[PDB]
């Protein structure tokens, strides 16, 4: 029992159809692939607001900053599963992820403030923890893991979120995940820009991966129709 | 360039140049009786907290905010003061400043121990509600505050509601912003106290005051205010043991 | 571990479906070797440039009972040819050619009942590795056409009955399985995105970003 | 040295039978791996609390003629093709589906008249160990139904009939035997006692503890 | 002569020879991925948690409490329980009964990992009210649970609500009490699940059981009942960082 049997997951050796032909030998192309995980961790600019028309645009990509009416206000906020989350399921990473059925291991945020070299702002990067729901304040969100983001001086903040892992099984869509984390941004204090200066300015957000990353069980891309 | 001092889950930037002013010369150290006065240390207390931003304008006198008072309702060292009854602690001040360079101004950012506040009445005293501001700082004033029969704290900007030369508060640890070369300014304060524990809310320790000794400037276009933002952080802070020996 | 490209790109994939008889117009198969016919497969490809690779080919042939009126049959055992013409070869113009017999084309003979066919064929181009994408014109002339060179030239596959088995009338079916060996990748490149449409082009219709969601804060 | 796990939950016990046809509404056969409906072996499983094991599947698939009145038949030899989906992959909706052709689930294709087909399944569980029993929710919220976690999910196992052989209408019936490998078992629990009522739950009606006697001296 | 075992606050008496039964041979130590899955340990959650007294009277049939759900409203481990998500621990069961000599019964101690309770309907399963009580335990019934459409848990004694021979459970960590000899039960479990880390307020881990097999049994004029008395000591819990890598 066993044998006589075709199984499509099989690896046996095969009567070549054509022997005695020399193949060409091999040459030195740069940038040979090894791992899949490689292509994971290059950073790739994420679609946060892919808010109606904005997808089937340019300005989905880019999110807007207003220095009026933002004392405390929420800026942005989102989930933090890659994989079947509409702002991380196209990316690089997200799409190396929808062909595994089980991931887990740590994702890096890279924010460029992108502004006039004459504007001077903070911010408030918070991180939920997986369970806790996404702050309804400013206070709520300071009285956590957050990072105090001046634009003046760095033009540019990292983060690096772990505890990221499966959250349900084939393909799921849904704003709000229990099982994971959300990352919001909430103004400290408004853009101060001086005379003949833009004070409306945009950010963007780039996804990439770690060391610590495993994908097991490869299935089908749910994206092909 | 700039810098990144994580303290626990909180983490700030600062500039590679902090000119940081230590109060008295003195760390703000532990405490160096027995079985009769057990005290046992908190830790994960100590982390930086953003205090609300304030709009600084053209016309604006100043502010105060009481250091103990300030965090009686912000995470583990708003609770643990309602728990444990006798504490004490230490702070690091972090007043940063943000303008561009078309702005211009200066300001005073001092530590005032036992900073006690006059009243427009002589006959009384000053009500807790116009004294402690909770999660909200308290403005100075222009004009001398109508006295009668009321319990107004003496808020003019000049005597500092302390009854003094506003001219003289530098003999305390102290800070200059100006709009054109310093951007911030950071103060660590010493435990002050005449006994090793105190109750925190009862007594304040220390009072934390922003006063812009030349008028904020600028020309039509410009933005009409610039964010002050404070962060506190509790330091070597120790509260009494609830055991028994 | 799972994310290696041998465990990647290595999965029998089905490549083609037909079916052919043993009377009327339909007598044979036909397929030029291409990958780019299932989509599966094609959009996992499409993540490098150029690949280098081996071919394992297995066929699963069956035959059913086509319905008719013609009485007293008892069939014999099918015997069936599969002839994979090597690139630069001749092909077949009909059943019955006298191209079926060429030594040159390595067909295999099987007989219904036993394991499936199966092959092997090496790296069959004459450069140093296959091109998933071509940035040029296929003849320096305007006569050729965009973005196909002629240097990823597998072949063709041609299928038929040896011998008609009874006097009734027998349709026979042929699915064959693609399972890339031994593959080295270079330059990876971003996933489609977009739906694929043709099998010759990179022709697509411009779709969103992504999904949309109610809000920035949502 | 009969009683170790390895030779006391290593017994290949049928745990499915059913029957698809080439021909009428019944057309495929589908079962959710699952050993909780075969009494016998559950009962053996369910004397540990957490148990590790691996699976070899042996089907015995076995085709009668159906009654029928076509006239002048002459069948072919019938292939079979079991499709094994693994956790989280496409199920088909129907026989002549596109998820049969699907390259992740590793389907066998199987030729009347030899050995029977066999494949073997790994361990497959996301947690360290298969739960017998478990005393919770399978979701935080009320929606979850109690005691069954989704970490036991050992897949699905379709099977369909390639081909229509004949013309004539045939039945194929297919068992599926159950053979635990590499068993490792933890936290010994007591026999059943009352009998079983449903494959899903413990639920059970209350039962004597032994059965009687004339007196307590007899 | 007595002894006396302080874990943090809490203090508990007990006697010289306590014959203390480890669960399985191992002791709940500590769990021995770096950045992807920090984890954070809590030590002060230690300590003795003295649950409410239940009355051992003639007509007793038993009773249950799970472990992680009866203490889940009870100081830092039920507050921990809201806060951080996935949680290992291990546990001391210390069931106490005073007696006097005039007293006799006999009861049995275990604890059973997974214990899946039955439902009296056979369609459904039992609600969570009928299976989890907190702060107070669930009792088991003499007679069968009225079968209906209901989501009551099926609480015959003698099946146990898991459909087995209540002679057999002694398998499980057990410990006899006989009212002439034993007057008190230590049964120390370690963690027992698949997972490394589970959640608390979906997965009970442990279940305690008392049932007396043999009934209470005094003259006119005695006590006519007997205070069971049941303490729990979380043991090596830890739980997930909230930091960020």
């Amino acid at each position: 029992p066993g044998s006589c049997q075709f199984l499509t997951s099989d690896d046996f050796q095969s009567p070549s159809a054509m022997p005695q032909y020399d193949v060409t030998p091999e040459m030195r192309i740069p940038g040979e692939v090894k791992n899949l995980m490689e292509i994971a961790e290059v950073d790739s600019v994420v679609p946060v607001q892919n808010v109606g028309e904005k997808v089937n645009s340019m300005e989905a990509y880019q999110i807007p900053v207003r220095s009026n009416e933002g004392s405390g206000t929420q800026v942005f906020g989102f989930p933090l599963q890659p994989g079947y989350s509409s702002v991380f399921s196209r990316t690089l990473l997200g799409e190396i992820l929808n062909y595994y059925t089980h991931w887990s291991g740590s994702i890096k945020l890279t924010f460029m403030f992108c502004g006039s070299a004459m504007a001077t702002g903070k911010f408030l990067l918070a991180y939920s923890p997986p369970g806790a729901g996404a702050p309804t304040k400013r206070v709520d969100a300071m009285l956590g893991t957050h990072v105090v983001w001046d634009v003046g001086l760095q033009s540019s903040c990292v983060l690096c979120i772990p505890w990221i892992s499966q959250t349900h099984y084939r393909y799921v869509t849904s704003d709000e995940y229990t099982a994971g984390g959300f990352i919001t941004c909430w103004y400290q204090t408004n853009i101060v820009v001086p005379a003949d200066a833009q004070s409306s300015c945009y950010i963007m957000c780039f996804v990439s991966a770690c060391n610590d990353f495993s994908v097991r069980l490869l299935k089908d891309t749910p994206f092909i129709s | 360039r700039a810098r990144s001092i994580t303290l626990g889950n909180s983490t700030i930037t600062t500039q590679e140049c902090a000119n940081v002013v230590v109060g008295y010369g003195v760390w703000p150290d532990y405490l160096k009786t027995a079985e009769d006065q057990p005290t046992q240390p908190d830790v994960a207390t100590c982390r930086f907290y953003t205090l609300d931003s304030v709009q600084w304008q053209k016309t604006s006198p100043g502010w105060w905010w009481k250091l103990p008072d300030a965090l009686s309702n912000l995470g583990l060292f708003g609770q643990n003061m309602q728990y444990h009854y006798l504490g004490r602690t230490g702070y690091t001040v972090h007043v940063q400043c943000n303008a561009s360079k078309f702005h211009q101004g200066c300001l005073l950012v001092v530590c005032v121990p036992e900073a006690e506040m006059g009243c427009a009445t002589l006959d009384n005293t000053p009500s807790s509600a116009e004294l402690l501001g909770g999660d909200s700082a308290k403005e100075f004033a222009d004009k001398p505050v109508a006295s009668g029969s009321n319990k107004l704290v003496q808020r003019v900007v000049y005597n500092a509601g302390m009854g003094v030369g506003v001219g003289n508060l530098t003999i305390f640890p102290h800070q200059w912003i100006n709009l054109r070369t310093n951007n911030s300014a950071t103060i660590v304060m010493p435990y002050t106290n005449s006994v090793p524990m105190d109750n925190m809310f009862r007594h304040n320790n220390v009072t934390l005051m922003v006063i812009p000794f030349v008028p904020l400037d600028y020309c039509p276009g410009s933005t009409t205010y610039v964010p002050i933002t404070v962060t506190i952080a509790p330091m070597c802070a120790e509260y009494n043991g609830l055991r028994l020996a | 571990s799972e994310s290696t490209i041998e465990n990647f790109l290595c999965r029998s994939a089905c490549v083609y479906f037909t079916e052919y008889e043993n009377s009327g117009a339909k007598r044979y198969a036909e397929w030029v070797l291409t990958p780019r016919q299932a989509a599966q497969l094609r959009r996992k490809l499409e993540f490098f440039t150029y690949v280098r690779f081996d071919l394992e080919l297995t066929f699963v042939i069956t035959s059913t009972q086509q319905p008719s009126t013609t009485q007293n049959q008892d069939a014999q055992i099918l015997t069936h040819q599969i002839m994979y013409v090597p690139p630069g070869g001749p092909v077949p113009d009909k059943v019955d050619s006298y191209v079926w017999q060429t030594s040159t084309n390595p067909s295999v003979f099987w007989t219904e009942g036993n394991a499936p066919p199966r092959m092997s064929i090496p790296f069959l181009s004459i450069g140093n590795a296959y091109s998933n994408f071509y940035d040029g014109w296929s003849e320096f002339s305007r006569n050729g056409v965009y973005g196909i060179n002629t240097l990823n030239n597998m072949g063709t596959l041609y299928a038929r009955h040896v011998n008609a088995g009874s006097t009734g009338p027998i349709k026979s079916t042929i699915r064959i399985y693609f399972k890339p060996k031994h593959v080295k990748a270079w330059i990876p490149r971003p996933p489609r995105l977009c739906q694929y449409e043709k099998a010759k082009n990179v022709n697509f219709q411009p779709s969103g970003v992504t999904t949309t969601r109610q809000s920035i804060t949502t």
